[PDB]
C-alpha cells in the first residue's frame, strides 16, 4: 500500500 | 493604469443558510464571448504595463542564452566498450555514443535520424550478457506499440528481423541465448510473457506466462537476474499492486513459485545472491522496505526485513556488490551503503544537500556514478568508489553557471505554534545580511508533495541578478510522515499558511531581505498558498505571484478535476463546519475593499482542465475592484520553451520593477 | 503509525 492510500 | 471594466453579475449562492455573492460568476465560462474579450483586454493592459520595464529585454536575453546546454550521462560497460548518452542541447532525443579504452569516442546509435522528422523514438535498450548483441525497442508517433530490434554491435547492422506487436514491455536477457518480453498477441487484454531465442523466428517464441485463466492479467513483466539464475515475473491489473512469481533457471523445468499471490501491495526484485531474493516492497509498509527471502519458499510470511521501513520513502539501488538506500531527509538526499548481508558500510558523503540519482551498476563494476544537483548547482556527475567511499567529479555541467559562485543553505524556523520547519535558501556568494536582498519565497504545502532541490536555469538567472531564492517545506507536504501531511489538510489548512508567513518573517528577521524586497510565489495548491497569504497578510510582501491557483475554495470541487482534491481540502458541501472553514481562508472571498494589496501578477493559461482559469479570472477581477492602494493587480493569460522564457522574464522584470529598481540589483 | 508516512 502507498502513502496515498492513507 | 486603467483596468478593463469587469461587470458584476447578481448571482448569489447559498451554503447552510448562508448567502454568498459571486459577481464574477460569468467569468467561470472561459470560452464565452464575453470572457474571451475580457481576457484579451486584461492581456493588453498587462503587456502595456510590462512594456515600460527598462531591463525586461535584458533579462529575457540572458534567460534565452542560458536555457539550452549540452548534457552527458554516466558511462556503462557492455562487452569491450563503454557506452554513454549525450545531448548537444538542441537534439530531440539523446544520442548513444561508445568508446573503447585507447580509441576515440564514436556515435553508436542516433535515434533522431531513425526517421526523417524524428518521429521514431528509442524506448528500451538491453545488451546480451556478453554485450555483443543489442536488443532495443522503438516507438512510432505517440503509439504504445513497439518493435524490438536486434543489432550486432560490432557491425552495427540488424541481426534479425525485428519483433513486432510488442507493448508495455521490458527486455531481459537470459545470458546470450535470448530474452523475455511481453505482448498481448501470439507471439484481448491478456498480457503475456514470451521468450525469444536468438536464431529463431518470432512465431516460435515460447509462451512463458499469462495464457491459462489463473494467469490472465492486464500487465505482465519479466526480469532475469544478472547472474542468470532467476526469472521474476510480475503481473498486475492496474497501477496499484502486483503479484510476483519466481522460477529457478538453474533447475530443469522448475515450476513457478509465488513470491506474492495477491495484488494488495507493490513488490519488485532488486537482486539475488545465491538462492536469496532481495525485494523492495510497500507491503505493510507505505514508505517501503527492503526484504530478503529464500527463493525456495518466497511467500510474504517469510520475508525478512534487511532495511526496515522508515518515515522517509525508500529507494534502493544495487551496484558493485553493494545495496544503496536513498532517502530524502528534511527534503534533501541521504544515501546509505549496505552489503548484501545487511551490514551498514557507511553513510555516503554526498557533495552537499540536494537531489541525487544513480548508484546503479553491475556486480563487478569497479566504480559507480551518481548525479547531484540543487537550486545552486546544475546536474553534475560524480564517480563513487564503493570500497573506500571516495567521491570525485566525473563531469561538470555544461550549463553557464559555476557552482562555486553560489551558496545554498538549510535553516529551520519556528511556525506560530512552535513547529520547526525546513527552509532552503540560495544566492550568489558575497551576499550580505543587511536586509536588502530582493527575494522570492516559494512554497506549496499540501498533497504529500515534497519540495526537493532541483536546478533550474530560470532560478539561476534570478540568483545572478542578485536575487535570493528561498523554498519552505511547509506542513501538508511529504517531507516527513502522514502526520505532517494531515496537519495541513481540511480543517488544519491554516497551518500551511501560518508556516509560510513564519518563513517570510524569518527571512526578514535574519537579515536576508525586508518587506519591500520580498516576493512570494507558488503554483496550483501553491497558488492557493499565495492567494491565502496575500489576503491575510497583504503587508508582509511587496510582490505576490500566484500561478494557476485554486482561489475559489467554495466552488473548486464543482469544476473539472476538482473532485480529486477533496481529501486535502474538503468541500463547502461537506458540512457547515467545513464550509465555514473554507470561507474563512478562500482567497476569492477574503479580498476586501479599501485594503492595499501587494503588486500582483496572477498567471494562468486561457483554458485548463486541471485547474480552470475561472479561479484566477475571478480573483484578478476582485483584486482590481477592491484594491485601494498604489500597487498594480494584473493578470497574465497564456494563449514551447519560447513561452517559458517569456513567462520567466516577465515575472522577474515585474518583480524587480515593483520593488523600485531602475537597474538590475547586480549586473549578470 | 505515529510520525510515520
Amino acid at each position: 500500500m502507498t502513502r496515498s492510500a492513507f | 493604469l486603467h483596468y478593463p471594466v469587469t461587470r458584476q453579475g447578481e448571482q448569489v449562492d447559498h451554503y447552510f443558510g448562508q448567502a454568498v455573492a459571486d459577481p464574477y460568476r460569468w467569468l467561470e465560462d472561459d470560452r464565452s464571448p464575453e470572457t474571451e474579450a475580457w481576457v484579451k483586454a486584461q492581456n493588453a493592459v498587462t503587456q502595456d504595463y510590462l512594456a515600460q520595464i527598462p531591463y525586461r529585454a535584458a533579462i529575457k536575453e540572458k534567460l534565452a542564452a542560458s536555457w539550452n546546454y549540452a548534457k552527458e550521462g554516466a558511462p556503462f560497460r557492455e562487452g569491450r566498450y563503454h557506452y554513454f548518452f549525450k545531448n548537444d542541447g538542441l537534439q530531440n532525443q539523446n544520442v548513444l555514443w561508445r568508446q573503447q579504452e585507447g580509441k576515440p569516442a564514436e556515435v553508436f546509435l542516433d535515434p533522431n535520424t531513425l526517421s526523417p522528422d524524428g518521429t521514431t523514438a528509442l524506448d528500451q535498450l538491453s545488451f546480451s550478457r556478453d554485450g555483443r548483441i543489442l536488443a532495443y525497442s522503438l516507438s512510432l508517433a505517440g503509439s504504445d506499440w513497439r518493435e524490438i530490434h536486434l543489432m550486432d554491435v560490432e557491425s552495427k547492422q540488424p541481426l534479425e528481423t525485428p519483433l513486432k506487436d510488442v507493448k508495455f514491455s521490458g527486455i531481459s536477457w537470459l545470458g546470450n541465448e535470448g530474452f523475455f518480453y511481453s505482448s498481448y498477441d501470439k507471439p484481448t487484454d491478456q498480457h503475456k510473457v514470451y521468450f525469444h531465442r536468438l536464431g529463431t523466428a518470432q512465431e516460435d517464441d515460447r509462451l512463458v506466462f499469462g495464457a491459462i485463466p489463473a494467469q490472465h492479467h492486464r500487465y505482465v513483466g519479466a526480469t532475469v537476474t544478472e547472474d542468470d539464475r532467476f526469472l521474476l515475473i510480475s503481473a498486475a491489473n492496474s497501477t496499484s499492486g502486483n503479484r510476483l512469481y519466481v522460477k529457478d533457471l538453474s533447475q530443469e523445468n522448475a515450476p513457478l513459485l509465488t513470491v506474492q499471490g495477491d495484488l494488495d501491495a507493490d513488490v519488485s526484485l532488486v537482486d539475488n545472491k545465491g538462492s536469496t531474493l532481495y525485494l523492495l516492497t510497500n507491503r505493510d509498509a507505505p514508505n517501503r522496505r527492503l526484504v530478503t527471502v529464500d527463493a525456495a519458499n518466497p511467500g510474504p510470511a517469510h520475508w525478512r526485513d534487511l532495511i526496515p521501513e522508515r518515515q522517509q520513502v525508500l529507494t534502493v539501488h544495487s551496484g558493485s556488490g553493494y545495496l544503496f538506500a536513498e532517502y530524502m531527509v528534511d527534503a534533501t538526499a541521504r544515501v546509505e551503503q549496505f552489503d548484501y548481508e545487511g551490514k551498514r558500510v557507511r553513510e555516503v558523503a554526498l557533495p552537499g544537500l540536494g537531489s541525487v540519482s544513480g548508484f546503479n551498476g553491475k556486480h563487478d563494476d569497479p566504480a559507480l556514478y551518481f548525479g547531484f544537483e540543487n537550486y545552486a548547482q546544475p546536474p553534475t556527475l560524480y564517480r563513487f568508489e564503493p570500497k573506500s567511499g571516495a567521491i570525485s567529479l566525473y563531469r561538470a555541467s555544461a550549463a553557464p553557471f559555476k557552482p562555486e559562485d553560489y551558496v545554498s543553505e538549510q535553516r529551520f524556523y519556528q511556525s506560530k505554534d512552535g513547529t520547526r520547519v525546513p527552509l532552503i535558501i540560495s544566492y550568489r556568494k558575497g551576499l550580505k545580511l543587511d536586509g536588502s536582498n530582493p527575494t522570492i519565497l516559494y512554497g506549496y504545502g499540501g498533497f504529500d508533495v515534497s519540495l526537493t532541490p532541483s536546478f533550474s536555469v530560470s532560478v539561476a538567472n534570478w540568483l545572478d541578478l542578485g536575487g535570493v531564492y528561498a523554498v519552505a517545506n511547509l506542513r501538508g507536504g511529504g517531507e516527513y510522515g502522514q502526520a505532517w501531511h494531515l496537519a495541513g489538510t481540511q480543517q488544519n489548512k491554516q497551518n500551511v499558511f501560518d508556516d509560510f508567513i513564519a518563513a517570510a518573517e524569518y527571512l526578514k528577521a535574519e537579515g536576508y531581505t525586508r518587506t519591500d524586497r520580498l516576493a512570494i510565489r507558488g503554483g496550483s495548491n501553491g497558488g492557493l498558498l499565495v492567494g491565502a497569504v496575500m489576503t491575510q497578510r497583504p503587508d508582509l510582501m511587496r510582490v505576490a505571484l500566484p500561478a494557476v491557483g485554486v482561489l475559489d475554495m467554495l466552488r473548486y470541487h464543482t469544476f473539472t478535476a476538482g473532485t480529486g482534491w477533496a481529501y486535502d481540502y474538503g468541500t463547502s458541501a461537506d458540512s457547515e463546519a467545513m464550509f465555514d472553514y473554507l470561507k474563512g481562508y478562500s482567497p476569492l472571498h477574503n479580498v476586501r475593499p479599501g485594503v492595499s494589496y501587494p503588486s500582483t501578477m496572477v498567471t494562468t493559461a486561457d483554458h485548463n482542465d486541471r485547474v480552470v482559469p475561472a479561479h484566477s479570472f475571478k480573483f484578478a477581477a476582485t483584486l482590481q475592484a477592491d484594491n485601494a492602494g498604489p500597487h498594480p493587480q494584473l493578470i497574465r493569460i497564456e494563449t514551447p520553451v519560447a513561452k517559458l522564457i517569456e513567462q520567466s522574464a516577465d515575472i522577474y522584470a515585474f518583480t524587480l520593477y515593483e520593488m523600485g529598481y531602475r537597474e538590475l540589483p547586480r549586473q549578470p
